[PDB]
């Protein structure tokens, strides 16, 4: 989850 | 909105556009790796505009060279933003091809098409050579990847500007803008990466709308004590039904029951009453006795008394439409104070004067034809109408829930979008149970506006959970789905 | 070096230096949680020296502000760099806490550590207050995350500069460092993973020395053409064994003919000749009279003889080294013109005028005791002294194979590193097994210097797949377990 | 002894001993719960005696009333010791029923016998009443349960006082004793569960005799640092066989190999040697010129040199017993200044007058037989004497390792029981393969004792590992489940 | 392993 | 493997 | 069961 929200 | 984001992310806090472009098109890059798998057998195709999308874009391709089959990009602008700019001449200095004349032949010695032609700087309708690329890469049947936001999508309103980019995946940066929230550009979005790029997490938090998710329904689902009895729980009046329409009443009150309400009191008029017993002797179905099959004002008195004893009260669902029930309808809500659910044709009949007089608070529940009838406008027009939705909350102090495959929910300071739900809810009955699903919350505490979040969400996914195919969904298998939902929430 | 990678990167092909920073710390972020898991209940205690090191910390620090439970840096340096200063004022600007003490009692409030101190510019020793704080790091237990390198370890010796953090993940940029894959460093750096941080891939690849992998090993692999017969995969003379030391030819004898070679002869003092038959009787053992059971110049025609029907010989395993021994071997090399593969005994006693004299190829497999003899240093100025290696390869025209945890390939040109292995080959037998590997994958027609790369690798990884205790290997199972290595590979 | 324990807890701790009593008894209810399940269908038949054994007893018959099926207490004493009278005073208190004569018959009634007749208290054969009961109870087929002690084992020796109670589970208290870990004892015993019942923690460590346990062997195991060459792990030379017993050196050799020994020299009779390497050519079998295939004085100056390179000697297995070897063995042992391990022949011919005089450690690896022959003494009086093998220890400045299916390592101030391993290690080259392991231990920087004390295990653990039945085992199976032994402890 | 050692 | 090499 | 009830 750092990255990306889904 | 994101460009103030950024704006501040630059000015205020002093990270350079360089920095925040170089981890877009890197987000970009990841995420296709995520959906792909392994890059390096894929050659692709980057298509960038002049603006800062097409920057990203650049940056996207100078990061695959080396790394995959090919990489080409056609550069479709005129003039380039000074980031973008930077960024061609980055791509160039690696080794990069780039052309300025698209060949419809080129998408054939493609795998992946990267749009980043235009992002939330679009202005106006699509028309043109842009127009014929974008129509190109529709029918090309190659993997769709855009930028930000579909290009010719309005990310303020989800509207086709002319022609839009259908993508497979969409990548956009810090937060889901409108524009992938609302259809039809939910639709050409895809599926949708959030990519967090740098912005500083109380920037991100400072967005007044909101995507409603599991996390929030969670941490708002009322707590279920264990000494704790049905009053505990609370109590749903549900003022519904009518020799026309006498299933309605029914879907209602088990919607407040699966939800986990203590106790529901249907009033319907005799003999429709009995339908609800018949079906769930769980339920409370009083008898009204009514001249013709319908509410009228000699049961004013009637529906008020039995109002006293219960926390909240829903009308609407079945009552039809005629001068009598216009009467009662306004009459009672002019005089209940308690917390009412407004749906139907209650909705249909209300004279707005009387919500602006109510002392106690009210959530209304229309599809967009009721929206388009209550407030005047044609179903185009209010739609997917945020802003009128909010005005019109925030005008008549209440909780406006306006229904469709995204489902809006503000208060006029609080908007919320819901994404649960398929087509399966397009089907009568479904409004039905959503009335008793928000009335039950209210009944168990939760304010109007977050008893409305949960029910829009926990009636969407509900859906989701059917076992057959979603077009055999029906009202008494949603609400038998419920509970599940309740219990994947957790 | 990778310093220089940096400068072209930013002053030719027009990268900022900021981006590279930005970069890599995001590089770090994704690697830690790649190991950990979701960040966001752990809390991080960041430790940043003045110069880029520490910039990359900063960097670090920033994004994981309001995403995880608690982050504190603690900046340790005097000055900052340029690009070190920009990312301390982003990181206070985002609202984060910096501290210029160090209190022993402050690694009790973390659950990770960055180690952002010094990076590869470190110049040496560690003392004063960054050793205490260092040793302080190294008691704590910890979770341990090096940018770039641990700091202390110089990065192009993989020595401890006084004292060293120890990692459990090691995050560097672009490519390995030397001191990450020679020893003690290798040690240090635990886990290691290398990030693209956006150098052009033209760089990266113009790098001189080389971790030897898996895929650089397949791609080497000799074809086995179906329609062959055994003189397609060549013949191996192997001289070796004495009346001391039986069991070193049958060990280098099946080292080749476990790679897939032809036809493998080993000339051996009678009657320790027939030890290598007993044991494997697809072997040729021929039967060598000696006067007191070693080789002599006595035997120097039939060795020449029974060289002239095979493609390489290898000699030195269990000779021996008296006189008559060194005799032998110096003029067997100086007339035979056949690739050699010379090791262990025929090393100990090598006249290096010889190798410079000799047209044809040769490769030497010295461990460091061996080595330090042969030039005449100490075991501590040989051991991983990669450029001495070279100079030693370029000057005697030959390859060396430098055995150690990190075993050093190198013709003087090009130098690989092999990393597989463990504690199990620490064994006599060991050395023999290499030696009939190389020699038979010479004769199945691979350059010197590939077979060396091959068989190093092969030789490793057959050992690392023993399925029980590795202290317990021998050299016969490390041989059933090479064409287990071979399949693996594939 | 536990005597002392239980004292210094009642009258310096100022633990009540009805509360010792108490715990002990009820750590018996509970063991015999994990071993039976639900003790609800059992009957119990509880034999006590006039002691605190007979004591424990009544507290366990206590803790079953009205819980189980049935319960009796035979109690079979003249007198009742204050804590045994307090505690059968509670017992009928609480409705128990004891009778005080034993019918041959009453066996049948019940399913479980608990044996509380004699504990550590045990004084003399027994003989009269207590011997047909105990007869009886051994002929019954009923599930046997000792308390603390099986009734009739002396628990300072193992030994049967004429007669003793065969048990399926004794539970004993603090620690275990020596009677439960020497044979006969140890058979008679069962299944042992140790308790605690309340001792402080730091008396039950001043106990000076131990178990060895997996944790104890793992916390020995050298490391193995990934920087390593041969040279870490060490140098051994193993003097042995002779043109009778050919076998021999190759077993002790394979057994440094196997426990992770860098390097490992033999020195054999010519041409027995070449056995060795035809076998396991990764051993260097140096071949020893002698007069008619014995060591003798003639090989002293040689086996001096050779042992110049190395950290240990092993000496003895197949030497032959002769007065040219005594002569050697002496004169070398004398001479030698490394560590040495003596085994087989070389204890046989041993002068302990040498031992004396060494100034460098050895240990001695003898069986019975040997240990008797050494001391002149018999068989009988020196097997499990671990008081005899302990003076020997202190008074010959060695470590003592006397095999047995419970093997005694001692050092005169520590003492060291073996409980691993079956009798698959009663079969010849058991013995020669232990030696080997010793010195390998040794050579990788272990103590004497210390190595003695992981090798007695791991040798038995490895023998527990054959996969077929033990009868089978032979020396060359075992030594191919040592490195899976050594797996297992990790 | 408080109660009993195996 | 675009970001890590392992 | 002979200890504890659940
Ligand atoms: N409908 C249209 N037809 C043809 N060209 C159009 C266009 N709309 C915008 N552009 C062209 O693309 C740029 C926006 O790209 P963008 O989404 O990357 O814009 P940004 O650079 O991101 O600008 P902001 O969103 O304002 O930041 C415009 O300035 C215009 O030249
Ligand atoms: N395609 C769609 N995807 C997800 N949700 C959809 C949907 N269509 C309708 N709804 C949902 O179903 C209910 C219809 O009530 P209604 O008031 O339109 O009429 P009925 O009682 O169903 O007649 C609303 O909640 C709406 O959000
Ligand atoms: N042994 C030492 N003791 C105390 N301080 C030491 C030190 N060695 C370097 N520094 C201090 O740390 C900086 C290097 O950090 P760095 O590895 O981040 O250096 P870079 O900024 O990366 O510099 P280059 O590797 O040259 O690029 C040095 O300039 C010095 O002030
Ligand atoms: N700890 C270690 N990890 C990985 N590889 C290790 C190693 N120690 C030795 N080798 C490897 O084993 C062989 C020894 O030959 P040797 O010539 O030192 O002596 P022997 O024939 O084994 O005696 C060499 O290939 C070395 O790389
Ligand atoms: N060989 C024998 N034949 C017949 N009776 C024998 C006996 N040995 C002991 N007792 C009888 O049993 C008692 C020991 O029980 P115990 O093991 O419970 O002794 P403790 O009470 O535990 O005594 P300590 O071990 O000294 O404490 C002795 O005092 C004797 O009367
Ligand atoms: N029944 C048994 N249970 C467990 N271990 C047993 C045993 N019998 C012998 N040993 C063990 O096997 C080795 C025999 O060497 P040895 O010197 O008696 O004679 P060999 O070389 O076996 O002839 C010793 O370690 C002994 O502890
Ligand atoms: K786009
Ligand atoms: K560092
Ligand atoms: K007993
Ligand atoms: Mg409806
Ligand atoms: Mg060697
Ligand atoms: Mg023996």
């Amino acid at each position: 989850a750092w990255l990306f929200e889904a | 909105h994101m460009k103030e984001i950024d704006e501040l992310t630059i000015k205020e806090y002093g990270v350079d556009s360089r920095i925040l472009m170089e981890r877009a098109g890197i987000s970009v890059v990841l995420a296709m790796e995520e959906e792909l798998g392994n890059l390096s057998d894929y050659r692709f195709l980057v298509l960038c505009g002049g603006g800062n999308n097409g920057g990203d874009g650049f940056v996207v391709a100078r990061n695959l060279l080396g790394v995959v089959k090919d990489v080409l990009v056609v550069f479709l602008g005129k003039k380039k933003t000074p980031d973008c700019e930077y960024n061609y001449g980055l791509y160039k200095k690696f080794g990069g091809k780039v052309v300025e004349q698209f060949e419809p032949s080129i998408l054939n010695e493609f795998d992946v098409v990267v749009d980043a032609i235009f992002g939330t700087g679009l202005r106006g309708e699509i028309t043109g050579e842009y127009a014929e690329i974008i129509n190109l890469v529709n029918k090309s049947g190659k993997v769709v990847v855009s930028v930000d936001v579909p290009s010719g999508i309005d990310s303020n309103t989800g509207k086709v500007l002319r022609t839009a980019v259908k993508a497979d995946l969409t990548v956009t940066f810090g937060v889901p803008k409108i524009g992938h929230i609302l259809f039809p550009g939910r639709d050409l979005t895809g599926k949708l990466k959030v990519a967090n790029i740098g912005h500083p997490v109380h920037l991100i938090n400072s967005i007044n709308r909101y995507v409603i998710t599991r996390e929030m329904v969670r941490s708002l689902l009322p707590e279920r004590p264990r000494d704790s009895h049905k009053g505990t729980y609370g109590k749903v009046l549900i003022i519904a039904g009518s020799r026309l329409y006498s299933g309605a009443p029914v879907l209602s009150g088990m919607g407040s029951l699966k939800v986990g309400t203590g106790l529901v009191k249907l009033a319907v008029p005799f003999p429709q009453n009995l339908i609800a017993t018949s079906r769930f002797p769980e339920l409370i179905s009083v008898p009204i006795d009514t001249e013709k099959g319908f509410f009228s004002l000699q049961n004013l008195q009637e529906c008020l008394e039995l109002s006293k004893d219960v926390d909240v009260v829903a009308i609407g669902p079945g009552l039809g439409n005629n001068e009598h029930v216009r009467e009662f309808v306004n009459e009672f809500l002019k005089t209940l104070e308690k917390p009412a659910v407004i749906d139907a044709d209650a909705i249909n009949v209300l004279d707005t004067s009387v919500l602006k007089e109510r002392k106690s608070p009210a959530v209304l529940t229309p599809h967009p034809g009721e929206m388009a009838r209550l407030v005047k406008k044609t179903v185009g027009d209010v739609k997917y109408n945020y802003e009128l939705a909010e005005e019109f909350a925030k005008e008549n102090d209440c909780v406006l829930v306006l229904k469709s495959a995204t489902t809006i929910v503000t208060d006029g300071e609080k908007t919320l979008f819901n994404i649960t739900g398929n087509t399966g809810l397009s089907k009568g009955g479904s409004g039905d149970v959503l009335t008793g699903m928000i009335a039950g919350f209210i009944a168990q505490g939760l304010s109007p506006l977050e008893a409305s979040t949960v029910s829009v969400y926990l009636h969407g996914f509900a859906a989701e959970l059917f076992e057959q195919d979603e077009r055999g969904l029906t009202a008494s298998e949603l609400l038998r789905l419920i509970p599940e939902a309740i219990r994947r929430l957790k």
